[PDB]
RNA sequence: UUAGCUAGUUGGUAAGGUAACGGCUUACCAAGGCAACGAUGCAUAGCCGACCUGAGAGGGUGAUCGGCCACACUGGAACUG
RNA sequence: CCUAAUCAGAAAGCCACGGCUAACUACGUGCCAGCAGCCGCGGUAAUACGUAGGUGGCAAGCGUUAUCCGGAAUUAUUGGGCGUAAAGCGCGCGUAGGCGGUUUUUUAAGUCUGAUGUGAAAGCCCACGGCUCAACCGUGGAGGGUCAUUGGAAACUGGAAAA
């Protein structure tokens, strides 16, 4: 159950962007609903980080606690890890219009991480790595459609747009990653 | 207490007790002793199906049944769900769990595993009470 | 003592009870509610009050909250050291933490510490589970908490020879 | 019969804190003089003055108090008490209150504060925390 | 072979009422896993004399020798202190 | 009755044998005495193999019968050359 | 709410026997030995590296995997080696 | 395993929605049927029974049951108490035991400290490498003794001797 939902109703709940948005989903949606307790705030933050990349919880906890291994602060490490996934590297660099397009691009295998075939969106990208587009498939309608627009480029990731080659450079952070979030609540959620 | 007074006694605990006092099953056959075999559930032949009522403040004709188990013990267990496809001499699988209706019954059978067939009168709690997904 | 509405503030309610006074004939009730008040930058205070309605009672609690105030000795987004709070069997225990951990505690004491501007801190409630006593014990622990400069002035020696 | 003199001195010190009196009187001892000297060297004791009369002691110490009459410590107690004696290695030696407080510890070479005891990589039997 | 300085255990005598054999009471004190305090529990090592040389109440040390009889192993090496009623 | 032999340790498809001294009565994957080296049939042609070649000479000089498999690797290494240079010299 | 247990037991001598020391077994002499710091009995149980849990001290378990032990329808015995 | 070709067409559900605990509306029912881990619902307008819609959690898994730990500081050495809440026996004499006034000298058993051997390997942790990644495996490291031997210290505990 990686992704087969509308993914808008959830964003309607969370108030986040990857007419109808002022309301709440469902019949009892648009009118007054319950308040938010601390547990609800923490769950909301968890979902607001998880549905962003479309991965699952049994993977979420593992990704969370493999970020608990290295030194430094905990949250920042968690986000620099979860934005170090393959789909984050593909989309946040500008090879798509949303996060799920990257998932279908990687599971298809259109990308060539280190110029090699890979069939998982969960691989961990690393510095000193490049990424290609399986040059045989560098000219489909969707790919060249998405690349032309200079949507955005952070300074820890590069481009040669005509060559369609991205590459990791430096460890990112919340300062270089858009869609900024709260770290204390989400780490506190996995305490109790 | 003082440290030496604590050395010369092992700091005894308040060891708990079981909630399913027939979680245990005695030696089946070829023996007279009772084994400590543990199980999450036991089968059994029901020698009578009856019905009783709880104490105050609840009021309802609650349906129960006494069952002879594999370990040749005698317990009581109420049948949940709508409708019961049991009677005397009916074998049945049994779970564990207490009900506050009245003591002398602290189990409840499982619906759909044994002779006790699942009731298809439900569509929401189907994975319990033996109901299968309808189409 | 010396309430101020000049700084920024963040009202935060801990609990509400329906509390009753029995008389001949009917049965009179009067809602109650406790609150904690702080600017989450190093200043905090709790509050209590009672009224026949929710908003008036919580307003009373808040207006009485600013009148009792706490200096909150803080350092590096954490408490300077570890302590144990004790007030009327409502014991409580706090301990500093490496950055990135976050406040972990009970609901009321989480609200107390989140609203006093502490980011990363370790603690666990003990003894009684009623919010009021453990919150008051938490504040008592913050009252008898000291920092390096608060002690280095007292002792004849200085900081940089004794430091966390 | 008195089971422990260190317990007596620390109870005298704390009971002097609760009422605040500059002067106190207590039968001295070599370990008592040394720990009093270290107390003065931390900064908690204003002055030290040993006296002699038949036979031991009696160690008279001058307390310390802040300008607003504020007690310097927030607690004081021992760790090594009879029946359950305790010891502490050099690395395992505890940092009570870190720099804030100190940890009096008796070593093969003498009694010193917690710091020097971890610097020299020689531990010993702790006696009392203070903070 | 010569590699062991045999396990020398001091102790005292408890009885002498058997031929060429005594019952040395070795004494030590050992800790507790749960707490960290010390307490002494005794043992009674039987020992092989030559001519019942040791006395009752003596202080002596012993050493590993070999299995000599039914539950008696150690031999004496040197009597430490011998005296009369104190 | 002690011989150089291998103890496989890999999981399902990439086995990882170990070079180690052992008695023939012991299980292949049971107890051992002292480890020397290891073995790996995968990831490289020629494979990657390590060897003590300092205390391994001790066990060959005081007695052991390495299998012909071990003969292959040690002859490729040439320490068994020094072993026979020590033996057949006199 | 398991308080006395032990008579080859404990010690010696001699011999035999065992790869070996040894009441290991014999005959003689002696009455000691074990036990509140828990003998003996009863009941259960193979043990361990570890596994699970816990912040930590601890608590529970002995499935795979490796080490040691005990056993091969039940009881007794011995040849080979 | 790879090449090339073809189709979104074969591939998704389970629990819960009064509080705890994130998630409400209608109808049926009306102390009946039933729910129930607890507090507890239902005798005619049930957000708690059943059903429908909607929603939340989770997922090729999900819920129940049994068992164990945590929570449980509810065996409390770290980390509990004994006026009234369970807990000071009726008290006395006293063995074994536990504990120990002040100072000096001395021993170095405890203690502290260094080395040596050892605590198999696998495992836990750390770092790296290899199976497309992860799982896993390997490598190496640290860690692990209430461990033994031995070189030093003597404040403290202990042994001896002297005030």
């Amino acid at each position: 159950a990686r992704f087969r939902g509308s993914n808008w109703k959830k964003s309607r709940r969370l108030g986040i962007s990857l007419e109808k948005r002022p309301y709440a989903p469902g019949q009892h949606g648009p009118n007054q609903r319950k308040k938010l307790s601390e547990y609800g705030l923490q769950l909301r933050e968890k979902q607001k980080l998880r549905y962003l990349y479309g991965m699952t919880e049994r993977q979420f906890r593992n990704t969370f606690d493999i970020a608990g291994k290295k030194f430094g602060v905990h949250g920042e490490n968690f986000m620099i890890l979860l934005a170090s996934r393959l789909d984050a590297v593909v989309y946040s660099l500008g090879l798509a219009r949303t996060r799920r397009q990257a998932r279908q691009l990687v599971n298809h295998g259109h990308i060539l991480v280190d110029g090699k075939r890979v069939d998982i969106p969960s691989y961990s990208v690393k510095p000193g790595q490049t990424i290609s587009v399986r040059e045989k498939s560098q000219k489909l309608n969707i790919i060249v459609e998405s690349v032309e627009i200079n949507n955005f480029v952070p300074e820890y990731l590069n481009f040669d747009a005509d060559s369609l080659t991205g590459t990791f450079v430096r460890l990112p952070e919340r300062s270089e990653l858009p869609a900024e979030i709260n770290e204390q609540l989400i780490v506190e959620y996995y305490s109790r | 207490p003082t440290i030496n007074q604590l050395v010369r006694k092992p700091r005894q605990s308040k060891i708990k007790k079981s909630d399913s006092p027939a979680l245990n099953k005695g030696f089946n056959s070829k023996k007279k002793k009772f084994t400590d075999l543990n199980s999450p559930q036991k089968r059994g032949v029901c020698t009578r199906v009856g019905t009783m009522t709880p104490r105050k403040p609840n009021s309802a004709l609650r349906k129960y049944a006494r069952v002879r188990l594999s370990n040749n013990i005698e317990i009581n267990a109420y049948i949940p769900g709508i409708g019961h496809n049991l009677q005397e001499h009916s074998v049945v699988l049994v779970r564990g769990g207490r009900v506050r209706d009245l003591p002398g019954v602290r189990y409840h059978i499982v619906r759909g595993a044994l002779d006790t067939s699942g009731v298809d009168g439900r569509r929401q709690g189907r994975s319990l009470y033996g109901t299968k997904k309808p189409k | 003592r010396r309430e101020e509405e000049t700084k920024e503030f963040e009202e935060r309610v801990v609990t509400i009870n329906r509390v009753a006074k029995v008389v001949k004939g009917g049965r009179r009730f009067r809602f109650t509610a406790l609150v904690v008040v702080g600017d989450k930058n190093g200043r905090v205070g709790f509050g209590t009050g009672k009224a026949q309605e929710v908003p008036e009672a919580i307003k009373k609690a808040v207006e009485a909250a600013k009148k009792d105030l706490v200096v909150v000795p803080r350092v590096e987004g954490t408490t300077p050291h570890t302590i144990t709070g004790r007030y009327g069997s409502g014991s409580v225990f706090m301990k500093p933490a490496a950055p990135g951990t976050g406040v972990i505690a009970g609901g009321p004491v989480r609200a107390v510490l989140e609203l006093a501007g502490i980011t990363d801190i370790l603690s666990k409630s003990l003894g009684s589970n009623t919010p009021i006593n453990m919150v008051r014990a938490t504040i008592d622990g913050l009252q008898n908490l000291k920092n390096a400069e608060d002690v280095a002035k007292l002792r004849g020696k200085t900081v940089e020879e004794l430091y966390n | 019969t008195m089971t422990d003199p260190i317990a007596d001195m620390l109870t005298r010190v704390r009971n002097a804190n609760m009422v605040r009196h500059e002067k106190l009187e207590l039968p001295a001892s070599n370990i008592k003089k040394e720990i009093a000297e270290i107390l003065k060297s931390e900064g908690f004791i204003k002055n030290v003055e040993y006296v002699e009369d038949d036979k031991q002691g009696v160690l008279r110490l001058f307390l310390k108090y802040g300008q607003n009459d504020e007690r310097v410590i927030t607690g004081l107690k021992r760790i090594s008490k009879p029946g359950l004696r305790v010891y502490a290695k050099a690395s395992e030696m505890p940092k009570v209150l870190n720099g804030l407080g100190i940890a009096l510890v008796s070593t093969s070479e003498g009694v010193i504060t917690d710091k020097e005891a971890r610097k020299r990589n020689v531990g010993g039997e702790i006696i009392a925390y203070v903070w | 072979s010569e590699r062991n300085d045999r396990k020398v255990y001091v102790g005292k005598v408890v009885s002498d009422k058997m031929d060429k054999t005594i019952t040395v009471l070795v004494e030590t004190y050992k800790t507790h896993k749960l707490y960290g305090k010390r307490v002494k529990y005794s043992k009674k090592y039987k020992t092989h004399d030559e001519n019942n040389s040791a006395k009752l109440g003596d202080i002596v040390k012993i050493q590993e020798t070999r299995p000599l009889s039914a539950t008696k192993r150690f031999r004496l090496v040197e009597i430490v202190e011998e005296s009369v009623i104190i | 009755a002690v011989k150089i032999r291998l103890t496989r340790l890999g999981s399902k498809r990439n086995p990882f044998y170990r070079i180690v001294v052992a008695d023939a009565r012991s299980p292949r994957d049971g107890r051992i005495i002292e480890q020397i080296g290891t073995y790996n049939p995968t990831s490289a042609n020629a494979p990657e193999i390590k060897v003590d070649e300092a205390l391994a000479l001790k066990w060959l000089n005081d007695g052991a019968k390495p299998t012909d498999t071990v003969h292959n690797i040690l002859s490729k290494e040439g320490i068994m050359k020094k072993f026979d240079e020590q033996k057949k010299a006199k």
